[PDB]
DNA sequence: CTAGATCACATTTTAGGAAAAAAG
DNA sequence: CTTTTTTCCTAAAATGTGAT
DNA sequence: CTAGATCACATTTTAGGAAAAAAG
DNA sequence: CTTTTTTCCTAAAATGTGAT
């Protein structure tokens, strides 16, 4: 799909949460998309306001989270 | 939408986390709308003993089935899963609504379209499978619903094994039973209330 | 009144005793309606153990799940009680009807609303109750029913173990059982599938 | 009630029902009203075609049978 | 006893099973309660109501079958 | 061994559990692979998601807790 | 003959909120 | 300074146990 | 420890329709 | 004469049984 490909940064999130999956070594909105929640928590510094603001953003973009998908 | 218009002519209320929206038994007068957050419909029996009907999230209407015959009482208990905001409507008043406009009846009726044919599998569980094949068809159904977990090995859930109980009609022990069970045959995992059913998705 | 206008709209078929009306798992693109007759809503399982959910009579709709949501399949089977009529629409059509008028939808609705109900207190049945207890209750509700026949000692009703057994959910033996037991109990009479149930009235 | 009142003959029903509520002693539509049908099926020469008929006339008169009532 | 020199006749029931007990060659009804169940249901068209009627007279004629 | 030479701070965590190794004298990979979960929990200001922490990097660092 | 309920209680786990501690 | 994450803490709730 | 399922089959009961028999 | 009730009949369906 054509968003996947665009960077996560393109999501406009929080200092906290991008320098979060940015040190997580997430890219692509395809990646992240693709990644559980239960893991994203173990993500130090990464906690319930910020979990809870990727999925919104997701949500609100059409995605979802942990998504599945091969190929990538 | 349409929505918008509906919840306009509610009244608003929070009901805090625990509390009894419909008492099973009461005058049913109002239709309720669950604005945010989550509650459980259930039943007692004589000594007390509970059991969970059914779990609506937001979204969801409660206490529809008064308003279509004059003077009945609320069917069940519904108590609130989490804190949540809940639009009120009196029967009458919403009836009103509906001549305006039937299209949210449409949409209420659909509910309970659902609800019946949920309850319905519920019955035919109750009378099919055993205490494994319920306790194991429950934690599918609690995989599907909104408060799932995405997890490496499939969703994760918190819940009780007294609640499991609740649900699938059998004693909590039984499940804690039923629970390791289904863990040493390696289908989930459980670390106190919190559950992963491998194979989601 | 509404209803001669909605008949007016739809086809309308004989289906003989022991025919089904509705067969679990096909496309569901029509509603029904019960003109004359009787019929069985019922779900079997993997064996093909069936289990009766309920009884439909006169006046009754059927095979309205799948009337909401866009292309569903039949939620249980539907056999014919007896030889009844059975007046049929296109949900398509069924919809535009109501757009005309929604006291229609109103009343269909409410059936649900009651059908909800009941199959809920099936649900807390099955959840609370012994064989003895669902088989005391049923008796009780085949006494409400319209087939019913006024009897001195109370209500009289024809049905089979098996039956009562599907009902209830437990085996026939076991309710040839319990059915002796409440004879002796004398709470109700039995004469092959001639039961009476005292107490009614 | 008002209806009770008046004798069986108002409910206009066939010869053979009527010789037979008749042979069977019903004189008010009080009486007849309140009795079962399981007991009208004993009657000698009243069948289901009768029965079904004395059922359904009550029905149009608003009542229904075996009715239950103190004092008659 | 006094009823039982009464012919069966006198007890007027319903011509079919009349014609069966009269056919049948009971003329009192001491012949009648001299049978049981069984015994008249083998008689020809004298069944279920028949004899369910037959005994209902005797009901509260203080007469069984026997 | 060759990495146990490391320092734990050659390692690089989180400041959190840093601090704490730090002003609990664990300086080398070495210190630190010596204790196991519970020694570190009792640790101050090092809790679930420390250990928790701690623990996944020698997840991939061939490195457990013994 | 099988599938669950049981029962008291010592022991384990949880909810959820203050507050220390990093991060922005 | 302000936010968000983590630790830390305990009354209260959940749990296991195992032979009949 | 309790509440039901079980299983094959000989034996009992039912559905429902022809036709005799009363009734109108 | 026509209707309705009763009897009569049997392939097919329902039932009981009782210790493990
Ligand atoms: N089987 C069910 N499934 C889902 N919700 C139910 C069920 N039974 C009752 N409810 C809800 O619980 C409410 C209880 O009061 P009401 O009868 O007003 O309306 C009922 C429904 O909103
Ligand atoms: N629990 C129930 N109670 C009553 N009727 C039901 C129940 N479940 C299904 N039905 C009816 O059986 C029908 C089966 O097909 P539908 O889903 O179209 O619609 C269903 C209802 O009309």
């Amino acid at each position: 799909d054509p968003i996947l490909l665009r960077p996560v940064d393109d999501l406009e999130l929080t200092v906290r949460s991008a320098n979060c999956l940015k040190a997580e070594a997430i890219h692509y909105i395809g990646d992240l998309v693709q990644r559980t929640e239960v893991e994203l928590l173990k993500t130090p510094n990464l906690g319930k306001k910020s979990l809870t603001e990727i999925k919104d953003v997701l949500a609100s973009r059409g995605l979802s989270l942990g998504m599945r998908l091969e190929n990538w | 939408p349409t929505l918008e218009w509906f919840l306009s002519h509610c009244h608003i209320h929070k009901y805090p986390s625990k509390s009894t929206l419909i008492h099973q038994g009461e005058k049913a007068e109002t239709l309720y709308y669950i604005v945010k957050g989550s509650v459980a419909v259930l039943i007692k029996d004589e000594e007390g003993k509970e059991m969970i009907l059914s779990y609506l999230n937001q979204g969801d209407f409660i206490g529809e089935l008064g308003l279509f015959e004059e003077g009945q009482e609320r069917s069940a208990w519904v108590r609130a899963k989490t804190a949540c905001e809940v639009a009120e409507i009196s029967y009458k008043k919403f009836r009103q609504l509906i001549q305006v406009n039937p299209d949210i009846l449409m949409r209420l009726s659909a509910q309970m379209a659902r609800r019946l044919q949920v309850t319905s599998e519920k019955v035919g569980n109750l009378a099919f499978l055993d205490v494994t094949g319920r306790i194991a068809q429950t934690l599918l159904n609690l995989a599907k619903q909104p408060d799932a977990m995405t997890h490496p090995d499939g969703m994760q859930i918190k819940i009780t094994r007294q609640e499991i109980g609740q649900i699938v009609g059998c004693s909590r022990e039984t499940v804690g039973r039923i629970l390791k069970m289904l863990e040493d045959q390696n289908l989930i995992s459980a670390h106190g209330k919190t559950i992963v059913v491998y194979g989601t998705r």
